RNA sequence: UUUUUUUACUUAUUCAAUGAAGCGGGGCUGGACUUGCGUCCAACUUCUGGAGUUAAGGUCC
RNA sequence: AGGGAAGUCGGCAAAAUAGAUCCGUAACUUCGGGAAAAGGAUUGGCUCUAAGGGUUGGGCACGUGCGUGCGGUUAACAACCAACUUAGAACUGGUACGGACAGGGGGAAUCUGACUGUCUAAUUAAAACAUAGCAUUGCG
RNA sequence: UCGUGCCCCGUGUGGCGAAAGGGAAGCCGGUUAAUAUUCCGGCACCUGGAUGUGGGUUUUGCGCGGCAACGCAACUGAACGCGGAGACGACGGCGGGGGCCCCGGGCAGAGUUCUCUUUUCUUCUUAACGGUCUAUCACCCUGGAAACAGUUUGUCUGGAGAU
RNA sequence: GAAGCCAGAGGAAACUCUGGUGGAGGCUCGCAGCGGUUCUGACGUGCAAAUCGAUCGUCAAAUCUGAGCAUGGGGGCGAAA
C-alpha cells in the first residue's frame, strides 16, 4: 500500500465548476478486494500535476478522462456532488460530511443509492450497503457507479492456505482458535 | 551511474524526446497536439458564431 | 478428446473438499480464466491480471471490471438506467 | 576514499557573488560597496561563471572568497553598526 | 440498409478494407466515401476526419465495431476503416 | 425580580480539513419569474492517454 | 532338518515382497479416484538385424563473382558427418541373471477424524487443535 | 537614488537503524616461516578539481547524414517540470553462452611389457581492461493477404497491415 | 496426468468417440533437510541433566532456515498442550 484512497480535498473548482483528470493506472492494492485508479488532475494555483487515489468502479479504463465537480456530468467514474445527481443514482466513497473524502460504499460490489433530496434545508437520504438509510448534506461527493470487483465472495476459498495468504495481509486473526477449546483461565467459554 | 561517463550522442536519439519516449509515441504525440488544437479553433469559430446569433437575436 | 465426465477445470483438486465446493469454485475458474473480446480493439486477448483488473495484451488498455468476470450484470443493469436518468436529466 | 560532490571545490569555493558577499557580510549595499573601494576588493573574473553560480550572467560581480573573509575582521562593521 | 448497399459495392464496386490503405485513396484523391468504425481510437478518427475533409471526402460513422463492419464487407477479419473509390451500381453515394 | 418549558443565537468548549486559496457581502453581465423592479441563479474548461510554468499586452511617466 | 503361529495378552520380532518390460486388475465412489488393487509372464552373456538424424549441392539466354528474362519440382539423387534409444532373431553358461547394492507383503472388514497441516522441548502425536464450508450476534 | 531596500518560491523539517537488501572503481604473474584482488612487477579503472593542446562548431551563429527505425569523436542549455534506471514473487518446460564432464589426432615425458596392448596416464593455458565484427525480442520501409497464411515442444499472431 | 491445443472419424448443429499434445495439484514413491512412530532395542554413577542404532512421518508447500526488529511477568505469546 502506497496511498490511501482518497477524493480531492473540496477546493473553488470541485465548489463551483468541474475539474477534468486523466485515470493512468489500475492497480491492485493488497488487503483490499477492489482495485485502485491513480488520476492525475492539474493543480490550478501551480505548474506541477497531482496525482490521486481513488477507488476504482465498474467500467472504468486506463486513459480515461473523469470529472469532478458540481457542473460534472452524470457518467460512471465522475464525482459528484448528491445535490448535483437525480434520485435512484447509486454512487460510492459517499462522503458523511462534505470534505471528508468519502467514507459509505467502498468495497468492492458495493454502492449507495440516493433515495431522495430535501433541498429547502439542503439534505440528502441514502440507503447503505447494510440496508439502512442515512440523510447526509447535499454537498457530500460521491462517484457515479458501483465499486469494481463484484462477487468476489462467490468463490468459495476451498483452503487453509488460501485463507492464510487472504488474512496475511489483511492482519486479522488468523487462524482462529475457539473460546471452547480453551482452558478456564484462557476464555470465558473456556472448559 | 555508468550513464554519467557516457556522452550525451550515445545516452539519446536525435528526435524531439529522444532516449526518453519512442518513434510512435513521439508521432502519437504531434499528430494529438496538431489535431486537438485545430478543434479548438473550430470549436472557438462555433461559440463566436453563436455569441454573434444569441445577440443578435437579443438586439 | 474429453478426458473427464464432469470435473473440468476442478480435476486438479482430486477427491478433495467435497462434491459441491468444487462445481461451485468451477463456474468462477472457468470465468476467470477464459479470454475475452476488448471493447476498444476487438481482439480476443483481455485476459485478468488481478481480481477487478482485466488487461488487454494487445492494445495495452486496463479496465476494471468484477471479480472473475469482466463485466456484473448489477454493473450492466446500472450503465442501463444510468443512460436512463442522463437522458431523463437533458431533456 | 569516500567520492567527492560536484561543485565542493575548485572556482565554486574561490569565487563569491556580490548578492553572497554582501549576505555573507550581513551589510548593506552602499555599505559594502564603501568598504569594498576603502579596502582594495576588486572584481574578479572566473574562467567559468557557471562553475561558481548557474544563475550568473555577463553582469555578474565576483569577489575572492579570501578577501570576503579579510573584510570579515574590519573594525568598520562596528563603527557602521554603532551609528545606525 | 447500409449492409446491403455495403453488399453491393463488394458485388459490384471497389474498395480498399485498412488504415494504410484508406490513407493511401485519400492522399491519391480518388476516394468516393470513407466508412469508420464505432470503436476505432479517437485519435485515428481524427485523423481520418482530417484527411477527408482536407480531400473532400464524405464520411460515414458505422456503428458497429471493426467486427461488424469486416462481416459487412464479407471478410473474416476485422476492419477500422475503409475506403469506397468506385460505388458500382450501389447507391451509397447518394446520401 | 425570580422558577419551569421551548427557541433561537455565538463568544466559551468540542470535531474535521487545508500548502490555512478564493468565505461573507456588494458591483458588472446574462436568464427567469415578479411587481411594473424585488428576489434566485448563473458566469469559467467535456470527441482524442498532447502541451500548459520565467505575463504577453494596454496605458501614464 | 521336519512341521508352519501349535508360541504369546497380542504374529512382538524376524522371514517373505521389492527395480524394470509385458498381460491383466473387483467392490465401492464425492466420477476425480480406488490402482503399483488383486493375479500372472519375463530379465545374464555373445553375435547380428531393423527403425528412429544433420549439413551442403540444380539448367539456359544476355549485361558482367552479382542483376534480370525464363524454364523444373524424381535432389524420390549424390557427397560428407553424427549420437543414443527402441524393437526383433540366432547361439551359449546356469544351482542363481534388478546374481552385490538398492528395493511395496498383499487381501476382507469394523470403529474413528473429512482431507494437507499443528501441540504437550525431556513419559501421552491422538477421535485433541486448526482447517475450508455453514450459522448466529453487534456496529453507518 | 526618496540609496539603508525590493522581489521570487513552498517542501517540509533532525538523527540512528543491514560486514546476506541498495551501492563509483582492479586484473594477471610472482613473492613469505607466517600477509596478500592489500606487498613487487606489468597492465588498468573510478571519483573530484584546475587548466592547456589537438580536433569540432560558427561570417546561414549553437553539427551533419538516413524515407524511416536511427547513426556518427564532439555538437550550448538556468528556473521550473516530465520520464527512465536503482527496483524486485513462485514454479514449469524450451533455446543461447561460459566452465566442468566425455571422444579423436599430434609433439614431449612417465608407467606396463611371460604374453598382449600403434598401449594407459600427465602438460598442451590465456585475466581485468579496450578495439572491431557479429548475435533471440522488438522497431522501420515497400506492399496488401480466403484456396486464409505465418508459426512454437507448448496455439498464438495478422487490414489496428500478416507472409 | 487437470484445463487449453492439434488431427482423424461421426453428428443438421450442439456435441460424441479415437490418437496425440500439454504439464495442473496445500497429489504421490523417494535422496538431502525437517520431524520423531516403533523396538521386552543400545545406554541407565551415559559420549549425552534426553545421547546412539534400526525403523518410521513429511519432502515444492499451512516446507526448512540466518540476521535485523517487535511483544515483558497483575504481562507476553499460544493451529489451545
Ligand atoms: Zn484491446
Amino acid at each position: 500500500r502506497k496511498a490511501p484512497a482518497k477524493f480531492r480535498p473540496l477546493d473553488y473548482a470541485e465548489r463551483h465548476g468541474y475539474i477534468r483528470g486523466i485515470v493512468k493506472e489500475i492497480i491492485h492494492d493488497p488487503g483490499r478486494g477492489a482495485p485502485l485508479a491513480r488520476v492525475v488532475f492539474r493543480s490550478p494555483y501551480k505548474y506541477k500535476q497531482i496525482t490521486e487515489t481513488f477507488i476504482a468502479n465498474e467500467g472504468m479504463y486506463t486513459g480515461q478522462f473523469i470529472y469532478a465537480g458540481k457542473n460534472a456530468a452524470l457518467t460512471v467514474g465522475n464525482i459528484l456532488p448528491l445535490s448535483s445527481v437525480p434520485e435512484g443514482t447509486v454512487v460510492s466513497n459517499v462522503e458523511e460530511k462534505p470534505g471528508d473524502r468519502g467514507a459509505l460504499g467502498r468495497t468492492s460490489g458495493n454502492y449507495v443509492t440516493v433515495v431522495g433530496h430535501n433541498p429547502d434545508e439542503g439534505k440528502t437520504r441514502i440507503k447503505l450497503p447494510s440496508g439502512a438509510k442515512k440523510v447526509v448534506p447535499s454537498s457530500s461527493r460521491g462517484m457515479i457507479g458501483i465499486v469494481a470487483g463484484g462477487g468476489r465472495t462467490d468463490k468459495p476459498l476451498l483452503k487453509a492456505s488460501r485463507a492464510k495468504h487472504k488474512f496475511a495481509v489483511k492482519r486479522n486473526r488468523w487462524p482462529k482458535t475457539r473460546g471452547v477449546a480453551m482452558n478456564p483461565v484462557d476464555h470465558p467459554h473456556g472448559g | 551511474r555508468e550513464y554519467a561517463t557516457i556522452s550525451k550522442p550515445k545516452k539519446t536519439v536525435q528526435r524531439a524526446y529522444g532516449g526518453s519516449r519512442c518513434g510512435n509515441c513521439v508521432r502519437d504525440r504531434i499528430i494529438r497536439a496538431f489535431l486537438i488544437e485545430e478543434q479548438k479553433i473550430v470549436k472557438k469559430v462555433l461559440k463566436e458564431q453563436s455569441q454573434a446569433e444569441k445577440k443578435a437575436s437579443k438586439k | 478428446s474429453k478426458r473427464t465426465k464432469k470435473v473440468g477445470i476442478s480435476g486438479k483438486y482430486g477427491t478433495r473438499y467435497g462434491a459441491s465446493l468444487r462445481k461451485l469454485v468451477k463456474k468462477q475458474e472457468v470465468t476467470q480464466h477464459a479470454r475475452y473480446t476488448c471493447t476498444f480493439c476487438g481482439k480476443n486477448s483481455v485476459r485478468r491480471t488481478a481480481v477487478g483488473i482485466w488487461s488487454c495484451k494487445s492494445c495495452k488498455k486496463t479496465m476494471a471490471g468484477g471479480a472473475y468476470t469482466v463485466s456484473t450484470p448489477a454493473a450492466a443493469a446500472m450503465r442501463s438506467t444510468l443512460r436512463r436518468l442522463r437522458e431523463i436529466t437533458e431533456a | 576514499g569516500k567520492a567527492k560532490k560536484k561543485g565542493k571545490s575548485g572556482a565554486a569555493r574561490n569565487y563569491m557573488t556580490r548578492t553572497q558577499a554582501v549576505k555573507k557580510l550581513q551589510l548593506s549595499l552602499p555599505d559594502f560597496r564603501k568598504l569594498c573601494i576603502w579596502k582594495g576588493i576588486y572584481p574578479r573574473e572566473p574562467r567559468d561563471r557557471r562553475k561558481v553560480n548557474k544563475s550568473a550572467t555577463a553582469s555578474t560581480t565576483f569577489y575572492y572568497t579570501k578577501d570576503i573573509q579579510y573584510l570579515l575582521h574590519e573594525p568598520l562593521l562596528q563603527k557602521f553598526r554603532e551609528q545606525k | 440498409s447500409i449492409g446491403a448497399k455495403l453488399a453491393l459495392v463488394i458485388k459490384s464496386g471497389k474498395v480498399v478494407l485498412g488504415y494504410r490503405s484508406t490513407l493511401k485513396a485519400l492522399r491519391s484523391g480518388k476516394a468516393k466515401l470513407i466508412l469508420i468504425a464505432a470503436n476505432t481510437p479517437p485519435l485515428r478518427k481524427s485523423e481520418l476526419e482530417y484527411y477527408s475533409m482536407m480531400s473532400k471526402t464524405p464520411v460515414h460513422h458505422y456503428s458497429g465495431t471493426n467486427i461488424e463492419l469486416g462481416t459487412a464487407c464479407g471478410k473474416l477479419f476485422r476492419c477500422s476503416t475503409m475506403a469506397i473509390l468506385d460505388a458500382g451500381d450501389s447507391d451509397i453515394l447518394a446520401d
